[PDB]
């Protein structure tokens, strides 16, 4: 009942959650949508709690995108926040979340939040310099600028020979 | 439905915009008898047959 | 989302991406610099200046000292001026310094060109000046996921402290 | 016009080709903990 | 045999035929006699091994003698237009060079960093293939259309058909031109670029360049005629068309200018830095001399002798090296 | 019968409660490796072929 | 020396720091979306002219007897679609006057640039959420279909419905701002800049130049 | 879309008229060709 | 011309290193004070006095009317009349080609590396020429490595200026498979 | 013949390739290691360690220490996983490190 | 043999890095070593081809 498989990161979970029962809170005041009860929340129904949370997902999902900074993409916050709403609202109006769990609209927008940090990582560790690739490595190589004989350079009359002349010529173009 | 609505909803923005003060009815109405009518007689005759 | 679709959601996203950035497998590692980085760099100590001079040789000095007494819209906007251009050189990379001194000014300078690339912070144990000057710069920076702290020893290595910087600096630059 | 192939990159390359496979021969080739008496 | 095989037959009998020589099955084919000697299999493989030689002297007869086929001509130049068909575009891309945006798109100002422009795109419709079909259609226009009004012609006659057919169809050149150095997909193909450049600017926008086009043609045309006779003057005909090259260079970045794709406009064109007018000559001409044109219709008296003599010579290898010389027959 | 030992219990087939799979951060990463074992697999099946 | 000129109007327009053009200011950039309709058309049409050519000749198999409908109907389903997305009012370019206090836009309809003006500040409004749009069936002359909507609604003549049934093909790629009396899409892909943009947007007028 | 459009009908034009001035120029040829036939017949 | 010394009533940061707007004003006034004569200043008892502004400092220039994406437009020349020039001047450049490369391979020979000098001492720091004005200059693989990114700027610049918005793709991936999840849910 | 020389041939490229490590992530609290590692046909695959477990032993041979590819700064070390006989392989250049 | 070392000699030379055999600069002429080693690599092959052959 429980695999081996790495879970999806918490660190903004509580963070949604608060913003989202506190704007659902700012409808309905009776409700009792507090970040203490997430744990038990998130296992009942939107119907059970009376709560049409279709009116108030644009709302919603504009409130989350403004609010929440993320530290691990590698977009500047406000392109951040702009792709993630974009996103969001997108993927989010074509999907009725009326008659599930509040906790699976939490993950799923937890879910696209990293999905979109991956996304602007490249799908590769934020922290680790990693290695050049091929193409980068022939393209510095390439750029590298070549140095020449500097002996031919050197001031000096033998320097000035026809010979000479023609192969700093050659050589150092 | 929902299409109706939004054909409906985007004619008013634009003969609103437009001043031209008539809705595109033959764009709102594009399919709606014939689609209506199918899912009528598909209905009617499911409910027959079972 | 879920455990049996996680590796063809990944392995479908990852070809998809393709589109949005051909062969980012290929260029990820030059994608890490923007195209126009911008830099706010806290610290007034010796190797700070010494670091900071090490790692932005290819780099545009803006001393925001000298705005200090007009108002922050002005401010902002002068820097956005002096950070938004390339010079004849073909050097698109700017660092200020003592430049934002509030969250004030610190937001305005992000809402005019959309955010700032880097925000490093160089903590020296032989400078007093930078915690009472931009105390609320840092703050904001730390908030909205910009800034990047590098503790530096002065008694340390000077090569090892570059190296350290230059990769942080790096990884944090942001697009 | 910026110039192409390079006779001294080209060996270059070919060392480091050459070279590559060296560390994991000895990986592959070296002792481990385990004593199989 | 009921859902495999018979989907993998054609596959099989495709290999076969490519594989094998088809006249000599078609005669192995037939087996028996109506009253004829000579219909055994010894005869027929006999017979076979000359027919090798036989239909290539009448398939060539037939290129001469009568009116071209534009099947024939594109069996002919198969490997330059079909296998080979991005090597136009990167030599398009590598002549344009001077005043695009690759460089700053991690290329290189070289043979190399063009190649890999294309390929970065891929192999099909957005990379290595991207506009064969467009010169796919420009060979079977002009340089077929020439053909077919000049065949055995002189050189000057043929020069001048080529040149009234490329200044008929120069806007397909120009809009292949244009697809090619479209490195950031720009355009949706032919028609929207033509529709793009119309609407931009002029109808006169699409003959840009065909007074060097023109020119540079003429001098390929006599390039491929001395090859073609194989005279110790095709060396010098090279030559001369090298020095012509820069013509194409600059028709090309004319063609390429005036859009977004380009850094320069139509007068800076003109005043572009000197050092890199024989863009891509070497390659160029490298591409030419592999996979040149073999327009047999405008081969001349001396080509026509050539290519007898040579089949002549590779048909005396039939007689009997220790064949004795008798008195009498 | 096999499982069913008699002095010692099998380890539980799921993991202990106590352990928390939420991923945290990255210490290795050679991504590389994927394409250079594809292009190796792919091209001894095709030798071997 | 071009390239970089190139880059810094990038920069520039990215940003959305562009100068005044003269009596007016660009403070917005944006683009439609363009989907295909023509080719699903046409696949539509031949799926059902195969279909009708089929059952006259009788020597169809059941594989594309099943297939030939499938494709018509997806056909027909995603040039509805695509039809509907791109006749979409969608905002493309918005300037300012020099007081501040009146606004010009330009607008996209299936590719037909429409341009309004004198559009003060005060009025403008942009929904954060979803909003609620009102269809009047009294205007509707065809019995059938306002029997129809009235059915689906469940509600008198004039009927609200919420414009989250509608995002999904309506503003599924942007935002809803209120233009006065008439309603715009403004994409989230746009290039503007941000500082007017929010306080026209709120209502709130930007000071003389 | 009518840039398009015209670029569209320009081009058929052009072929079309093309091909219409090489099929009136190998119809004058083939008369004349099986005139001289007829003639030896 | 390599040793020269400039004064700043405190409107210049020399704790860091110098703009590039600084350091092309310094080269500026230099190629006067060498080209047009010289009363004994640049000495550190007789200085260059400047006072440099912020505007001057850091503003980069002017004349931003660059118009993105534009074609040029033709039909107003009388293009089928001028043609004719454009025509000759290439076939003149054609044919001047062989003979600029000759003389291009003369000057080669008959000129050095070594002759012009590019290297200037300001305030005690070594600066090189660099394109319009002064580059610090300290060790020859500092120089390098600085070269080196300046090419992978230039290189890399379309490649890191890619469209963030575009996410049609990624957009309807994620949609499918969370619709699909939604289905297994309900 | 040809059923087991191919299904011999891929399992063994996949042991093989199954010891050199692809990624590693620590967990939340640093307990367990995920470790993505190649496939069959070159895709990822998802395996859990314990850090705990996880051990960079010496060679049987006291010899042959000089023989590991650890000695190269550019060669590769073998972490050693005690509870599940595993060896993970892992490149020595910090360029593939946190 | 000779095109390939002339070609080797100047891919070399132009990344800076020249063989130390021959004297660099001529006793009389003063020829340079890179001159003096394309003069070698024309003739001394030649020279041995004949000698073998003969
Ligand atoms: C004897 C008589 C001869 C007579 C004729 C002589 C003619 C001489 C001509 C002059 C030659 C001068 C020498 C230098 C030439 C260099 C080339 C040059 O000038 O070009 C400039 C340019 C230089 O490149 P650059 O990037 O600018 O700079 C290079 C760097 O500086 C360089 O730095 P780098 O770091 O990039 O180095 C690259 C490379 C440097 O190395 C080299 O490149 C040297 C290679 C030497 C050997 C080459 C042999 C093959 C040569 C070709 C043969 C065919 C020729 C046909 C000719 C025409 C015939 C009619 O480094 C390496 O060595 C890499 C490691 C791997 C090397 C190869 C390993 C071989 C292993 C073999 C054994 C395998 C295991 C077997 C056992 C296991 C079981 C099987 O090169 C090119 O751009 C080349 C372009 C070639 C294009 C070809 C056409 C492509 C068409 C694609 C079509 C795709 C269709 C797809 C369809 C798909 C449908 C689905
Ligand atoms: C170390 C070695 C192992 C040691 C342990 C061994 C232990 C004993 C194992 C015994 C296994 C059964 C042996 C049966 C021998 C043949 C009997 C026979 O005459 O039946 C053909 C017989 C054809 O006779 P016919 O109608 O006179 O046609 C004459 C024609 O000349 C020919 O017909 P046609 O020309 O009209 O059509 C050509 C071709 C058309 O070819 C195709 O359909 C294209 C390819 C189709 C997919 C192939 C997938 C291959 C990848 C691996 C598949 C693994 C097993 C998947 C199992 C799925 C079902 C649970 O059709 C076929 O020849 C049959 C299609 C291939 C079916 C193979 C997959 C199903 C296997 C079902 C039995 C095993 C159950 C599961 C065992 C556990 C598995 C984990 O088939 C029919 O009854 C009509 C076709 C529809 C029913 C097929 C029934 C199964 C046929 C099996 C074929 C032989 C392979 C069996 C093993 C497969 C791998 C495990
Ligand atoms: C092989 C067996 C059969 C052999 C038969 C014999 C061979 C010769 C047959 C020739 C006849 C064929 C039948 C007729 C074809 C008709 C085509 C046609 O009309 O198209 C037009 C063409 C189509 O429009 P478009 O699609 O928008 O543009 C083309 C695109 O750019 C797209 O071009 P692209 O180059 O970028 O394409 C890349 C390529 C990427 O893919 C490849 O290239 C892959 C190559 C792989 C290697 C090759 C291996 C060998 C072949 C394997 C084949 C396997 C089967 C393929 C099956 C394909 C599907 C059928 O494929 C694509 O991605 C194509 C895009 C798909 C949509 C359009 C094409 C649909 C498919 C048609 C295929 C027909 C092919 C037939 C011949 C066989 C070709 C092989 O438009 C033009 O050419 C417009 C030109 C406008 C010029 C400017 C005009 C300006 C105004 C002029 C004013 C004039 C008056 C001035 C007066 C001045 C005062 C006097
Ligand atoms: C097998 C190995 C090779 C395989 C290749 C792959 C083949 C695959 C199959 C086919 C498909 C691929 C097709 C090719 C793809 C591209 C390949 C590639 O990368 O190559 C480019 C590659 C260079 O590309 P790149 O690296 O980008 O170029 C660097 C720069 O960007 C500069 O480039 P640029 O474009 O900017 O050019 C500017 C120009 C700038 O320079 C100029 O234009 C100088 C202008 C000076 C003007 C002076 C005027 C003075 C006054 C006038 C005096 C004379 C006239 C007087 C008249 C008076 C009476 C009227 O630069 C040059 O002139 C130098 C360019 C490179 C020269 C390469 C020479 C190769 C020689 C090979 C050995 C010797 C021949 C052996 C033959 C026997 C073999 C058994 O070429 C090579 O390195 C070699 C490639 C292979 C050579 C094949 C041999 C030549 C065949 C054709 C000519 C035959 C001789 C004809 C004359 C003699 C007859 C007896
Ligand atoms: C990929 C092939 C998969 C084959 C699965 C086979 C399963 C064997 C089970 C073994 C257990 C014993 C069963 C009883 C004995 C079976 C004997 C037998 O093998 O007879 C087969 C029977 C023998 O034919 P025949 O006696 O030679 O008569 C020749 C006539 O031309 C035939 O013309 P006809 O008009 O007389 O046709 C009669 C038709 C009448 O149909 C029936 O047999 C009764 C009705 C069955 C319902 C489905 C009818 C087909 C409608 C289209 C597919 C709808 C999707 C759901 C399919 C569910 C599985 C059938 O029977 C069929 O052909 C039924 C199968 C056709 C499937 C075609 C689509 C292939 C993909 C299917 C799976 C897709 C994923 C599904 C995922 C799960 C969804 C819930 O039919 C076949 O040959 C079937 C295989 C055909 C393969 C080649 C197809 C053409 C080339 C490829 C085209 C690809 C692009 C277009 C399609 C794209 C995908 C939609
Ligand atoms: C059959 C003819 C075949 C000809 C083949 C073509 C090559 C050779 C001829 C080429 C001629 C044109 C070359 C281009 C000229 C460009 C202009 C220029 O600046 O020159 C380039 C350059 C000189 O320019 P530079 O910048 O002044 O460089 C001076 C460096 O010291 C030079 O330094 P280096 O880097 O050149 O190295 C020194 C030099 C080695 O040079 C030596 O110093 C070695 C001396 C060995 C002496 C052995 C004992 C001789 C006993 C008396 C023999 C009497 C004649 C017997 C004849 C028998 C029948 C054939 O080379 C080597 O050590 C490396 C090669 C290994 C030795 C292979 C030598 C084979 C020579 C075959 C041809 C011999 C022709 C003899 C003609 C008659 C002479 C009377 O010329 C050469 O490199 C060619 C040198 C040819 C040999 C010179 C021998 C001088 C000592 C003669 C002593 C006996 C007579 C004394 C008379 C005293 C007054 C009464």
């Amino acid at each position: 009942n429980r695999t081996h498989d790495k879970v999806i990161s918490q660190t903004y979970v509580p963070a949604i959650a608060n913003i989202a029962f506190t704007h659902l809170s700012k409808k309905y005041p009776q409700a009792g949508l507090k970040v203490d009860q997430l744990n038990t929340l998130k296992e009942k129904t939107w119907n059970d709690l009376g709560v049409n949370i279709e009116h108030e997902k644009q709302e919603i999902l504009v409130e989350l995108s403004e609010q929440i900074f993320v530290k691990e993409s590698k977009l500047r916050w406000v392109h951040e926040q702009r792709q993630r709403l974009a996103h969001t609202t997108y993927v989010f109006s074509g999907l009725e979340f009326q008659n599930v769990k509040v906790g699976f609209f939490i993950d799923s927008y937890n879910f696209l939040l990293q999905e979109l940090a991956h996304r602007s990582n490249l799908y590769q560790s934020k922290d680790i310099v990693g290695e050049k690739s091929f193409h980068e490595k022939h393209l510095e190589q390439q750029t590298a600028p070549y140095s020449g004989v500097k002996s031919l350079e050197e001031p000096v009359s033998q320097n000035k020979s026809f010979i000479n002349s023609l192969m700093r010529a050659i050589h150092n173009h | 439905y929902n299409h109706l609505v939004i054909k409906y909803y985007q004619s008013f923005i634009c003969n609103t915009l437009i001043n031209k003060k008539k809705l595109e009815f033959n764009y709102i109405l594009s399919s709606f008898k014939f689609i209506k009518e199918l899912n009528n007689i598909i209905i009617i005759s499911l409910n027959k047959l079972f | 989302m879920n455990n049996t679709f996680k590796f063809l959601h990944q392995v479908i996203s990852k070809l998809t991406l393709k589109a949005q950035v051909p062969n980012y497998g290929q260029y990820s590692h030059s994608l890490k610099r923007p195209i126009n980085p911008k830099v706010v760099v806290f610290g007034n100590s010796s190797r700070a200046y010494e670091l900071i001079s090490s790692q932005f040789r290819n780099f545009n000095h803006v001393n925001g000292l000298e705005l200090k007494g007009q108002e922050d819209n002005i401010q902002a906007n002068k820097v956005a001026q002096s950070v938004l251009s390339i010079n004849d050189g073909f050097q698109d990379g700017y660092y200020i310094t003592d430049f934002p001194q509030n969250s004030k000014q610190a937001e305005r300078l992000d809402l005019i060109t959309d955010g700032v690339n880097l925000a490093l912070y160089i903590k020296d144990p032989s400078d007093k000046v930078t915690v009472t000057r931009q105390q609320e710069a840092i703050d904001y920076y730390r908030k909205t996921g910009a800034l990047v702290e590098f503790e530096v020893d002065p008694r340390g290595d000077l090569e090892e402290q570059v190296k350290q910087l230059s990769n942080q600096v790096l990884n944090g630059y942001k697009h | 016009s910026s110039k192409g192939f390079n006779l001294a990159n080209a060996v270059n390359t070919v060392k480091s080709t050459l070279n590559a496979p060296i560390k994991h021969i000895k990986r592959n080739i070296e002792p481990t903990g385990s004593n199989y008496s | 045999a009921n859902f495999v095989i018979p989907y993998l037959k054609p596959v099989a009998d495709f290999w076969n035929s490519l594989c094998i020589d088809q006249h000599q099955d078609s005669l192995f084919q037939f087996k028996g006699q109506t009253g004829s000697l000579g219909t055994d299999w010894t005869s027929k493989y006999l017979r076979s091994e000359q027919d090798v030689y036989n239909h290539k002297y009448l398939q060539y007869h037939k290129r001469v003698h009568e009116a071209p086929e534009l099947t024939d001509v594109i069996s002919d130049n198969v490997y330059r237009l079909t296998l080979f068909a991005g090597v136009e575009r990167v030599l398009s891309v590598r002549q344009a060079q001077a005043i695009l945006k690759t460089q700053f798109a991690g290329a290189t100002e070289n043979i190399s960093g063009a190649f890999q422009t294309v390929l970065n795109g891929g192999i099909f419709r957005r990379g290595y293939f991207r506009g064969a079909l467009l010169n796919l259609l420009q060979f079977c226009g002009a340089p077929y259309q020439s053909l077919i009004w000049s065949r055995n012609s002189g050189i000057t006659n043929q020069v001048i058909v080529s040149s009234i057919f490329e200044a008929f169809f120069y806007p397909l050149d120009t809009v292949k031109t244009l697809i090619y150095n479209d490195v950031q997909g720009k355009y949706k193909g032919a028609f929207h670029c033509a529709s793009q450049v119309v609407q931009n600017a002029g109808w006169s926008r699409l003959y840009a360049g065909i007074f060097q086009k023109l020119i540079f043609n003429s001098a390929l045309i006599f390039h491929l005629n001395q090859v073609w006779d194989g005279s110790s003057q095709q060396w010098a005909s090279l030559a001369l068309v090298a020095a012509a090259y820069p013509l194409l260079v600059l028709k090309t970045r004319f063609q390429v200018a005036g859009t977004p794709l380009a850094l320069a406009t139509s007068n800076e064109v003109l005043k572009v830095n000197r050092k890199t007018l024989y863009a891509g000559l070497v390659p160029y001409l490298i591409f030419n001399t592999l996979f040149a044109y073999e327009f047999a219709a405008w081969h001349s008296s001396t080509a026509q002798e050539r290519v007898i003599g040579g089949l002549q010579n590779a048909m005396k290898q039939f007689s009997s090296p220790a064949a004795e010389q008798v008195w009498s027959s | 019968n096999y499982l069913d030992q008699p002095f010692v219990k099998v380890p539980n087939a799921n993991p202990n409660a106590s352990l928390n799979f939420e991923e945290g951060e990255v210490l290795y990463e050679n991504t590389r490796l994927l394409e250079w074992a594809k292009f190796w697999n792919y091209s001894v099946v095709v030798g071997y072929l | 020396l071009a390239f970089i000129k190139e880059a810094n109007e990038m920069i520039q327009q990215n940003t959305g720091n562009l100068p005044w053009d003269g009596g007016k200011k660009k403070i917005f950039q944006g683009q439609a979306n363009k989907y295909l309709e023509t080719p699903y058309y046409l696949l539509a049409a031949l799926s059902g002219l195969g279909l009708l050519y089929f059952l006259y000749s009788g020597d169809a198999k059941y594989k594309t007897l099943v297939l030939t409908p499938v494709v018509g109907i997806a056909a027909f389903v995603l040039l509805r679609r695509n039809q509907i997305l791109n006749r979409v009012p969608t905002l493309t370019e918005l300037f300012l006057h020099k007081d501040g206090k009146f606004v010009d836009a330009v607008v996209s309809v299936n590719g037909q640039l429409i341009s309004k003006n004198d559009i003060p500040v005060s009025t403008l409004k942009l929904y954060r959420g979803d909003h609620t749009v009102k269809v009047n069936l009294n205007d509707f002359e065809d019995a059938s279909a306002k029997k129809f909507l009235a059915q689906q609604s469940g509600q008198e003549g004039v009927i609200n419905v919420h414009f989250s049934k509608l995002r999904n093909l309506a503003a599924r790629n942007g935002q809803v701002l209120n233009l006065g009396d008439t309603e715009v899409v403004v994409p989230f892909e746009n290039q503007a800049n941000r500082i007017i943009l929010k306080q026209i947007f709120k209502g709130v007028e930007v000071l003389p130049s | 879309s009518n840039v398009t459009g015209k670029v569209a009908l320009a081009t058929l034009g052009a072929l079309t008229g093309y091909g219409a001035f090489y099929h009136y120029n190998q119809y004058l040829n083939l008369s004349a060709r099986w005139q001289q036939i007829q003639e030896n017949i | 011309s390599r040793i020269y010394w400039f004064d700043f009533n405190g409107t210049v940061n020399e704790n860091l290193p110098l703009n590039y707007n600084v350091l092309k004003i310094c080269r500026n006034e230099i190629n006067k004070l060498e080209k047009l004569n010289e009363n004994n200043l640049g000495t550190q008892k007789n200085p260059i006095k400047l006072n440099l502004s912020f505007e001057d400092k850091h503003y980069n220039t002017n004349n931003l009317v660059l118009d993105l994406n534009s074609y040029e437009t033709f039909n107003s020349k009388n293009f089928i009349s001028s043609i004719f020039d454009k025509t000759f001047e290439s076939l003149n450049t054609v044919l001047m080609a062989p003979i600029y490369s000759f003389l291009e391979f003369k000057l080669k020979l008959s000129s050095t590396k070594i002759n012009t000098n590019h290297y200037y001492v300001i305030n005690g720091k070594l600066y090189i020429t660099y394109n319009d004005s002064f580059k610090l200059f300290t060790t020859i693989n500092d120089y390098f490595n600085d070269l080196n990114e300046l090419s992978n700027t230039k290189l890399f610049f379309l490649y890191r200026s890619f469209n963030i918005y575009n996410i049609k793709l990624n957009s309807l991936v994620d949609f499918v498979f969370l619709k699909l999840i939604l289905f297994i849910h309900l | 013949v040809a059923i087991y020389a191919t299904y011999i041939a891929l399992s063994y490229i996949n042991n093989i390739w199954k010891d050199y490590v692809v990624r590693a992530q620590f967990s939340k609290d640093k307990e367990l290691l995920f470790v993505t590692r190649v496939s069959p046909f070159g895709t990822t695959e998802e395996e859990v360690y314990e850090v705990a477990h996880l051990e960079h032993l010496p060679p049987s041979v006291r010899s042959g220490v000089k023989d590991l590819s650890a000695q190269d700064a550019d060669g590769l070390v073998d972490v050693t996983c005690m509870s599940s006989q595993r060896s993970l392989v892992f490149y020595k250049g910090d360029q593939y490190w946190n | 043999f000779t095109a390939v070392s002339w070609f080797s000699i100047y891919q070399f030379a132009r990344k800076g890095a020249v063989l130390p055999v021959l004297r660099e600069y001529g006793r009389y002429f003063g020829t340079h070593r890179l001159f003096r080693q394309y003069l070698h690599t024309l003739v001394l092959p030649l020279l041995y081809t004949e000698y073998a052959l003969n």
